[PDB]
RNA sequence: CGGCCCCCGGCGCGCGCCCGGGUCUUCCCGGAGUCGGGUUGCUUGGGAAUGCAGCCCAAAGCGGGUGGUAAACUCCAUCUA
RNA sequence: CGCGACCUCAGAUCAGACGUGGCGACCCGCUGAAUUUAAGCAUAUUAGUCAGCGGAGGAAAAGAAACUAACCAGGAUUCCCUCAGUAACGGCGAGUGAACAGGGAAGAGCCCAGCGCCGAAUCCCCGCCCCGCGGGGCGCGGGACAUGUGGCGUACGGAAG
């Protein structure tokens, strides 16, 4: 009945009703920690339709980046190679800041399975996600046979193999022709079956 | 006489015209959710620039803001239609005896 | 580097290719291992025929193949519709059932159905318990056989359509020429152009 | 105010909802009567509010709650903001209560956050009628009074003080 | 080919669950800093920018994306992120 | 002044349970040159590779279209032969370079948030009893989670009453 009203008062997040709180959440998480448990989600049509249940086992982890694209670490800004490189100042990162996010939450808590996050925050600098993690040695967990595929052990870091949305998203795949670079698999499995130099018995 | 190309081009086969599928009910009127949206436009109000291109539509010009609108949303289609919404708007609200 | 009169060679050899060589030494052992696979199946899995679910004939999309027909996927929810079955009933049937598949001509509509009421009639069902519903006694001593080969209908069927016998007739024969080709192609290129002029002369009074 | 919250608090006490033990102790009872005396009908209506958000705003968009209670204390406002506009535009009165807490602990449960009375009694629709008017009263007939109305933009005491100074220093120059 | 010991599968006595198909009427029908636009880097065969990402602007509901040369008008096909 | 409820929280050698590290031929995510070629060298090629870092399984990834096509249309993903050294990219130099068709192995499809209806009919834990071999569950009595939303019915191929 309201999760519609939600949505669609989070949609227009420009309104003078929304960015009044947005500012005030913006202060309030800008001075807490960087990565802290947040005990019941901020966004709940956001979070259950990321698959947020209201039982035990499911924890939001509300965490902090920083904005900006990345420089290049070398020293002094020095490449020592070709004019192709000396881009010290800009490279910008392929994954993106939310699957920075998913990495920090599930690589400080391995423990836990990052099944999706979603943005609560910005000023300029620090960007705020909250991200949900599955516990997957919890018993109502452990049953109920919808939730069971996270208990798994091929599923244990999503947010580092690239198995989340935003870490799908950063992949780019998809169905069309927009996707040759990524045929099936992934780019490198594209680049290992379009230069494996087939050959064969009889010739 | 049937032919290859031209303008009745290809083997003649009789049409299947039945009911389109339920994928193409995907944002069509929705009276429930038009109450949704015409409830939450004036419980929330409107965002900057859409409160000066009220301005702009109003007073100054019509050309002038859909320019501001191309400029402020993606493409020329775009600000067709958020111009047609934000002047229905003005003629249904403001002109409101 | 180059030579006398041969031609411009550009291998793509400078990758180190040297490293992803797949060459097929085990080609016959992928080929034991896919029989045993499908002799496995044929034996453990069920009475089943081998390439289980029955395909539909299906025209291929292009100025080149389209002539042609093959084995499609599955059976395009409005024909299994008219076919009268549920769709998870039709897949435990055997009917290969794909969602997407749309329908534009009757002629392939009623070609899917009279297909699907052929596998009707050659299917052979047993239930459960022995009550006995859709079946009768032991048919032709368990139909003598359990196990079919490369598609339960051979889905192909080139249709034959030959319109052999007839006699040369009037004037189609010096009606028929080779000015309706270009006529049309002329017509295609200036269809939108005449128009535009069409309307112009409507318009300038 | 607390004494139309003390009035409200009273009339909703007795539509409380079961909880799990009654709630036990009614379903074994009728399926011992229905199963000895074998009753088709033992209960004609129970009467009793409905909680959630999810639940009084279906309420309210199908025009069922006769009257509906708001509560403060909820720490995203978004879950909440668009309650007392659709209860306006659908014509059910609505009163915002202060603490969420006690209207968590008259459905037996940490949070509550709406309370929405549909069905009355018949010895209490007076007392309904009687709470509905003043609801009605102070929220309902001045929505577009409050609409209108911006909140807090308030110093803070010190700074008061300094400009409060700083007037009486200048209502002294231009005396 | 033969005998013994050990392990796994599918028949047949109890405990727990058990309503689908067609006609007619009414009602519902969707994932947001997301798509998209500008700009900047890397990548691609992808060229008036294939994909990913940084910053800014940032929606619609006969909507949105795709239709391989940018842009406007119009028609049609397909899909529903 | 005190008591109580909710919410943000902290502590413990609290009861129970979980991640660390190794191998790394195969797979996934990021990052990343230069020798070499261009008879010279900056774009380019080497290469979206070597090296580096992070993850898991016997497979991994992908996977049920915001698809291909443009005609008598097909229809999840993967793999092989073709398409093809072609379309295209490139100091249009060196060189780089796919895809849809089509034929084959495999064939399996599905679920959730929303929409409402069901008196939260849902789930975790504690204690005694009905009991089994080599070990763990259907019921009984109370402490929690959950109305800021459990579970059933439902998924765009329409669904519900
Ligand atoms: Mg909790
Ligand atoms: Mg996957
Ligand atoms: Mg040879
Ligand atoms: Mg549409
Ligand atoms: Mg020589
Ligand atoms: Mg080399
Ligand atoms: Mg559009
Ligand atoms: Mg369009
Ligand atoms: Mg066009
Ligand atoms: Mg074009
Ligand atoms: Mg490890
Ligand atoms: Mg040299
Ligand atoms: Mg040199
Ligand atoms: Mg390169
Ligand atoms: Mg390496
Ligand atoms: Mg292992
Ligand atoms: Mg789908
Ligand atoms: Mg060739
Ligand atoms: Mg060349
Ligand atoms: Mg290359």
């Amino acid at each position: 009945g309201a999760y519609k009203y939600i949505q669609e008062l989070w949609r227009k997040k420009q309104s003078d009703v929304m960015r009044f709180l947005l500012r005030v959440r913006c202060w309030q998480y800008r001075q807490l920690s960087a990565l802290h448990r947040a005990p019941r989600p901020t966004r709940p049509d956001k979070a259950r339709r990321l698959g947020y249940k209201a039982k035990q086992g499911y924890v939001i982890y509300r965490i902090r980046v920083r904005r900006g694209g990345r420089k290049r670490p070398v020293p002094k800004g020095a490449t020592y190679g070709k004019p192709v490189h000396h881009g010290v100042n800009q490279l910008k990162f392929a994954r993106s800041l939310q699957s920075v996010a998913e990495e920090r939450a599930g690589r400080h808590c391995g423990a836990l399975r990052v099944l999706n996050s979603y943005w609560v925050g910005e000023d300029s600098t620090y960007k705020f996600f909250e991200v949900i993690l599955i516990d997957p040695f919890h018993k109502a967990i452990r049953r109920n046979p919808d939730t069971q595929w996270i208990t798994k052990p091929v599923h244990k870091h999503r947010e580092m193999r690239g198995l989340t949305s935003a870490g799908r998203k950063s992949r780019g795949l998809g169905k069309g022709h927009k996707f040759h670079h990524t045929i099936g698999g992934s780019r490198r499995a594209a680049w290992r079956r379009r230069n494996t130099l087939q050959l064969h018995r009889y010739r | 006489y049937p032919m290859a190309v031209g303008l009745n081009k290809g083997h003649k086969v009789t049409k299947n015209v039945s009911k389109p599928r339920h994928s193409r009910r995907r944002g069509r009127l929705t009276k429930h959710t038009k109450f949704v949206r015409d409830m939450i436009r004036e419980v929330c109000g409107f965002a900057p620039y859409e409160r000066r291109a009220m301005e702009l539509l109003k007073v100054s010009k019509d050309k002038r803001a859909l320019k501001f609108i191309k400029k402020r949303v993606g493409t020329h289609i775009r600000a067709k239609r958020k111009r047609e919404e934000l002047s229905n708007v003005l003629a249904a609200m403001r002109k409101a005896a | 580097a180059p030579s006398r009169n041969g031609m411009v060679l550009k291998p793509h050899f400078h990758k180190d290719w040297q490293r992803r060589v797949a060459t097929w030494f085990n080609q016959p052992a992928r080929k034991i291992r896919r029989r045993k696979a499908r002799q496995a199946k044929a034996r453990r899995i069920a009475p089943r025929p081998a390439s289980g679910p029955i395909r539909p004939i299906v025209r291929c999309p292009t100025v080149r193949y389209h002539t042609k027909v093959r084995a499609g996927r599955g059976f395009s929810l409005e024909e299994l519709r008219v076919a009268g079955i549920h769709k998870k009933v039709a897949r435990t049937i055997g009917i290969s059932v794909d969602p997407r598949r749309r329908n534009k001509s009757t002629e392939s509509l009623q070609a899917n159905v009279q297909r699907l009421k052929e596998y009707r009639s050659k299917l052979i069902l047993f239930p459960r318990k022995p009550s006995a519903p859709k079946k009768g006694d032991s048919s032709a001593e368990e139909l003598k056989l359990a196990t079919q080969l490369t598609g339960p209908v051979m889905p192909v069927r080139n249709v034959y359509k030959k319109e052999k016998a007839r006699v040369i007739t009037e004037e189609e024969k010096n009606f028929k020429a080779f000015a309706s080709l270009r006529m049309a192609r002329a017509n295609a290129r200036l269809f939108g152009i005449r128009a535009k002029r069409a309307k112009e002369a409507a318009e300038q009074d | 105010d607390r004494q139309t919250a003390t009035q409200l608090l009273k009339l909703a006490h007795k539509y409380r909802p079961e909880t799990k033990q009654e709630k036990k102790q009614r379903l074994l009872a009728r399926a011992e009567k229905k199963a000895a005396g074998k009753g088709d009908v033992p209960t004609k209506r129970p009467p009793v509010l409905r909680a959630g958000v999810n639940t009084v705003t279906t309420l309210v968009e199908n025009k069922k709650a006769q009257l509906v209670v708001i509560a403060h204390d909820v720490d995203p406002i978004e879950l909440v903001v668009f309650l007392p506009a659709l209860c306006r535009k659908m014509g059910v009165p609505y009163c915002i209560i202060k603490g969420k807490a006690r209207l968590g602990r008259l459905v037996h449960r940490k949070t509550c956050t709406t309370v929405a009375f549909t069905q009355v009694n018949s010895e209490d629709k007076g007392a309904l009628a009687k709470l509905v008017e003043a609801i009605r009263t102070n929220y309902n007939d001045r929505y577009d009074e409050i609409r209108r109305h911006w909140g807090g933009n308030v110093l803070g005491p010190k700074s008061v003080a300094r400009i409060a100074k700083l007037e009486k220093a200048k209502a002294k120059e231009l005396a």
